[PDB]
RNA sequence: UAAGGCUAAAUACCGGCACGAGACCGAUAGUCAACAAGUACCGUAAGGGAAAGUUGAAAAGAACUUUGAAGAGAGAGUUCA
RNA sequence: UACCCACCCGACCCGUCUUGAAACACGGACCAAGGAGUCUAACACGUGCGCGAGUCGGGGGCUCGCACGAAAGCCGCCGUG
RNA sequence: GCGAAAGACUAAUCGAACCAUCUAGUAGCUGGUUCCCUCCGAAGUUUCCCUCAGGAUAGCUGGCGCUCUCGCACACGCAGU
RNA sequence: GGUGGAGCCGCCGCAGGUGCAGAUCUUGGUGGUAGUAGCAAAUAUUCAAACGAGAACUUUGAAGGCCGAAGUGGAGAAGGG
RNA sequence: AGCCUCUGGCAUGUUGGAACAAUGUAGGUAAGGGAAGUCGGCAAGCCGGAUCCGUAACUUCGGGAUAAGGAUUGGCUCUAA
RNA sequence: CAUGAAUGGAUGAACGAGAUUCCCACUGUCCCUACCUACUAUCCAGCGAAACCACAGCCAAGGGAACGGGCUUGGCGGAAU
RNA sequence: GAUUGUUCACCCACUAAUAGGGAACGUGAGCUGGGUUUAGACCGUCGUGAGACAGGUUAGUUUUACCCUACUGAUGAUGUG
RNA sequence: CGGCCGGAGAGGCGGCCGCCCCCUCGCCCGUCACGCACGCCGUUCGUGGGGAACCUGGCGCUAAACCAUUCGUAGACGACC
């Protein structure tokens, strides 16, 4: 299908989204602008580093109630996390998007993560039960990641 | 309506942003005026708190019921090895102000004190003063230092002396000089500024800056104790047993019609770790560390002239959570601010002190020294094996 | 001319069978119901009672290659789209 | 004129009941679609049109299976009223 | 109905159950009442009312007109004087 | 101009279920709150292996533990299906 | 009864990891004073089993009564019955 | 003011999660608070609500529907938490 | 401190003095709930009665902060290459 | 172009001495010339402005900060030693 910002040189731009898939689009969302304009190793081992808990992600738009934090220093921050399942979701769709440039022939190596957009995507029910037989709505946010790496070097 | 019992205020206002200290050695706020007839001395100096100990001594305050009667006094003892002096800073005196003139750093300078220029050292190439030490020896070894103290001259006002700690002669774990600015309240800049010219790459022993029974001020540090209610911060009372949300609590904040809470209404807050200027303290004994002539002279620590043992100021199993003491120390009446190890800033009395309790000669009768870890029962180690003698490890 | 009786036709029909029409509504409208609707579901029960129409013209409904545990993708293909 | 930005002056949030609402009066998170002076009968006056000491209109009747019609036309019925 | 009695309890309901209907019950009382432009423009007073949060009638208002007048060298009439 | 894929409007007349910001309006949708409150009643888990794409949570072994026979054990009634 | 264990049964009762701040909720302990606390001894703690002694006013002569108030209590080796 | 005889008067052993008062014992109820423990809160991975919301959110005084966040005049105002 | 739900009052005792008041008659998402002021009851008076009584008396659920502000602490912020 | 001064309140400016090369310039007069663009506007400078990016030569240069780790003199996390 069409993204939004469609590529400067549609040759040497490979693509790759993913519809529906379970994780917090405000964690995906924090997680997915950190990477953003990273050149792929670079942001591989970043992504890595998220879930070892050696480099975290700065909470800038959806930073309510998310705790301080020493690493956050480096993006010139206060708040910053280290969303897990966020950095796996977007490490496969990084991980199929450097497969898209292989099969397409272009250097692995010279990829730059230019363009990337999460969007909230129709929310799932469950239910909890509360005090005096109330029951609110338990939903879930999932989301719509789509990215497009070029070659710029 | 009013308040139907009148009561005081808990706490001072006039303390109170109490916040976390900025800084950590004491900084001096204020130092004595510099009266221009007197002889050049410096006004502070840098200690370490270590432990405190009995001091027993005769009084002399006739007329009271304790006159030539033994008591025994709490003291302090303030580890402080020798400063030294690295270089002169001139200030100039301003309507916006008091402004600061020309720093000159000696030619060496340490490797304690380079320690207190790099937050990581290890991973740096220690570089700090490596091009302004090439001044010192050259045709610009009198342009950029010689006219400049000739500069301090003619427009300077007052001057201070940059001088650090030896932070290796102590048994901490710390190896970052400390750093201060100790004013010169000498007379007639030229000659306050020709003893410091001098006194470059120079040590200074505490006997310079303090005498024996001086009433001198100590700045440090508060004790450190994190968030604190507003019981144990400002002291205020317990609410009863029965109520229902918490009762180490301030029941009413304020007023309805000021529809804000005040600047002096008690709250939970950091508690410990303020800046205090402690005033007014007393100096029983300038000490002196056990140098050596042929081996340790660790008598000349406590060796009071009533008791003539041969005592270190250390106690058995040294001072508890800090070290044994092993250079020059003060001894200081009462409590100081600070917890053990904390950089303690030692300045002279602003004041004119002329009262009967101070002025007052000190003599030491004897001087505790059994362990502080625990309840020590005797003083000496030999004194130990002359009760239970000779014990199974043996 | 009472206290006994019978009777087709014009007359009435929001149930039923079978039709025809409309200056009517057009999927929150029109019946509750354009669909597996008096169904799902609630209530012990009497009763209550929904939501929900549209790919294209033809399924020609994406073979194959590839990444992935898989969901999902990238190419390819079908199509006037 | 309408998009963004800048400035000087002006400038209180709408609906409502109310002598008086920016009100420490109430309704109003936001956006879509829905949503409130209708029909019938009976008077009254005004106005338009036909005829005019008359004038109808209904119910009937005479003419169709309506396509348009369940219309239109016609009837000492038209005056029984 | 049942109550060693509290108006307790009678399927989360009790100074009088739940269900459907009569039913769109009644409201002098709250709330709302949907496009523009143009012209005119009020009342909170009168008497009567089981009247005092409402009506009835007076006024005040608008719309519709009409009867004339004569600025068409050639005017009577009225008036918060 | 664009996307969209089958119908539509101008004038003269006629007919309306005809114009919305609001009614604690109805139905549907979506925010800010917020990645916040929260996932705190009954003391307790740990090691190794297996399986597996993937193991704090499965399974086996080992160790520590609790329920302690008025049981967290072994069988039934009504109810469930 | 409570407390520990065999037989049998579980895996901390819808999660885990890192810390030991304030407030909390549950538990504990306090020098000297002891109800000065508060509307009030609210809650908590004093007492607590047994054996041996001992027991008031009052009385419906049954009670009060475990009134009150004191003592003793382990382990071991015996003895007597 | 305004008791009183089966609308029962007067008494009263035993009994009372009934209402008071005093004393002994006891005690963190208090002088005056302190520390210790468990579960929280706290931070993290995972998962994730709700009430509420015109617009919103620094003050003094003034006026004003006679106690403003907004208006007048002053005071002042520095991102994100 | 004694009494009192009390404000108010009165006394004891100490002291230098036991001045008087405001802040929505400061202060219930700060407490307490003794008093008022629901439903249970009890007496007195009144009422034929249901019931009434600033006449007494005993028993009677005291919610929600995570939002903005203020405040307290805590990171930071633009500038200074 | 070199040297010596003087100036510090937030100095930021001058001042005063040697040598090289070059020029002869303020006032009156003669003597001619210079796109005379044909009546027309932001002309004339402090301007080698301030800031942001890029093409020549000479001299110098040669890091720290934060994370990760560690420590507790510090702690809710951040922060701090
Ligand atoms: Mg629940
Ligand atoms: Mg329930
Ligand atoms: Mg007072
Ligand atoms: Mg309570
Ligand atoms: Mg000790
Ligand atoms: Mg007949
Ligand atoms: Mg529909
Ligand atoms: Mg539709
Ligand atoms: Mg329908
Ligand atoms: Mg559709
Ligand atoms: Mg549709
Ligand atoms: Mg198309
Ligand atoms: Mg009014
Ligand atoms: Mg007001
Ligand atoms: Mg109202
Ligand atoms: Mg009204
Ligand atoms: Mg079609
Ligand atoms: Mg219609
Ligand atoms: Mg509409
Ligand atoms: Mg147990
Ligand atoms: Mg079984
Ligand atoms: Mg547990
Ligand atoms: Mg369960
Ligand atoms: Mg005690
Ligand atoms: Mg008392
Ligand atoms: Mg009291
Ligand atoms: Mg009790
Ligand atoms: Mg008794
Ligand atoms: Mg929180
Ligand atoms: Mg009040
Ligand atoms: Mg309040
Ligand atoms: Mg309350
Ligand atoms: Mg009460
Ligand atoms: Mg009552
Ligand atoms: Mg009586
Ligand atoms: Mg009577």
């Amino acid at each position: 299908v069409r993204y939004s910002l469609d590529p400067e040189n549609p040759t040497k731009s490979c693509k790759s989204r993913g519809s529906n898939l379970r994780v917090h689009f405000k964690n995906t969302r924090e997680t997915a602008q950190a990477i953003k304009g990273m050149h792929i190793r670079k942001a591989t081992k970043y992504l890595k580093d998220v879930t070892l808990q050696k480099q975290c992600v700065p909470f800038r738009r959806y930073n309510g109630g998310v705790g301080r934090c020493a690493q956050a220093k480096q993006w010139g921050w206060t708040q910053g996390r280290w969303p897990k399942k966020s950095a796996e979701f977007l490490l496969h769709m990084l991980k199929n998007a450097e497969s898209n440039a292989e099969l397409k022939g272009l250097d692995v190596d010279s990829l730059v993560i230019e363009h990337i957009q999460v969007n909230k995507a129709p929310k799932m029910r469950r239910r909890t039960y509360r005090a005096h037989g109330r029951i609110n709505p338990y939903m879930s946010s999932p989301c719509h990641i789509e990215m497009i790496l070029t070659e710029k070097e | 309506s009013h308040r139907k019992f009148s009561a005081p205020r808990h706490g001072s206002l006039g303390f109170l942003p109490r916040k976390r200290s900025s800084r950590h050695r004491g900084k001096v706020k204020s130092f004595p005026k510099d009266d221009s007839s007197k002889p050049v001395h410096l006004t502070a100096f840098l200690g370490y708190k270590a432990g405190m100990t009995h001091i027993v001594r005769e009084v002399d305050r006739p007329g009271s019921k304790v006159n030539k009667k033994e008591v025994v006094e709490a003291v302090t003892i303030v580890e402080t090895p020798p400063m030294i002096v690295v270089g002169i800073v001139g200030y100039v005196e301003t309507p916006r102000g008091l402004r600061t003139f020309k720093t000159i750093f000696a030619e060496h300078i340490s490797d304690e004190c380079k320690r207190r220029f790099y937050k990581n050292w290890h991973k740096s190439k220690k570089k700090a003063f490596t091009k302004y030490c090439k001044k010192w020896q050259d045709a610009a070894g009198a342009a950029a230092l010689a006219a400049d103290f000739s500069s301090m001259k003619a427009y300077c006002q007052v001057i201070r002396v940059i001088a650090h700690t030896q932070m290796r002669l102590l048994p901490l774990r710390q190896k970052k000089a400390h750093l201060m600015e100790i004013q010169v309240n000498g007379g007639t800049v030229a000659e306050k500024l020709d003893w410091a010219r001098e006194r470059l790459e120079q040590q200074v022993p505490v006997n310079q800056v303090f005498g024996q029974d001086e009433m001198i001020d100590v700045i440090g540090v508060t004790k450190g104790k994190g968030y604190k209610g507003v019981t144990s911060r400002w002291h205020t009372k317990k609410l009863p047993r029965k109520t229902h949300r918490g009762l180490r609590k301030v029941a009413c904040i304020g007023a309805w019609h000021p529809a804000r809470v005040a600047f002096s209404v008690a709250r939970a807050g950091q508690k410990g770790y303020h800046h205090r200027t402690e005033i007014n303290k007393k100096i029983y004994k300038i000490g002196q560390g056990y140098l050596i002539k042929d081996g340790k002279l660790i008598k000349n620590n406590a060796s009071t002239d009533y008791d003539l043992s041969d005592k270190s100021i250390n106690p058995l199993g040294g001072f508890v959570h800090y070290g044994e003491v092993t250079n020059d120390f003060v001894m200081l009446k009462g409590c100081v601010v600070g917890t053990k190890k904390r950089v303690l800033t030692l300045r002279k009395s602003l004041l004119v002190q002329t009262k009967r309790r101070a002025l007052e000669k000190i003599d030491l009768k004897f001087i505790d020294t059994t362990s502080k870890f625990g309840h020590g029962r005797f003083q000496t180690v030999e004194e130990k094996k002359a009760f239970m003698g000779p014990l199974k490890k043996d």
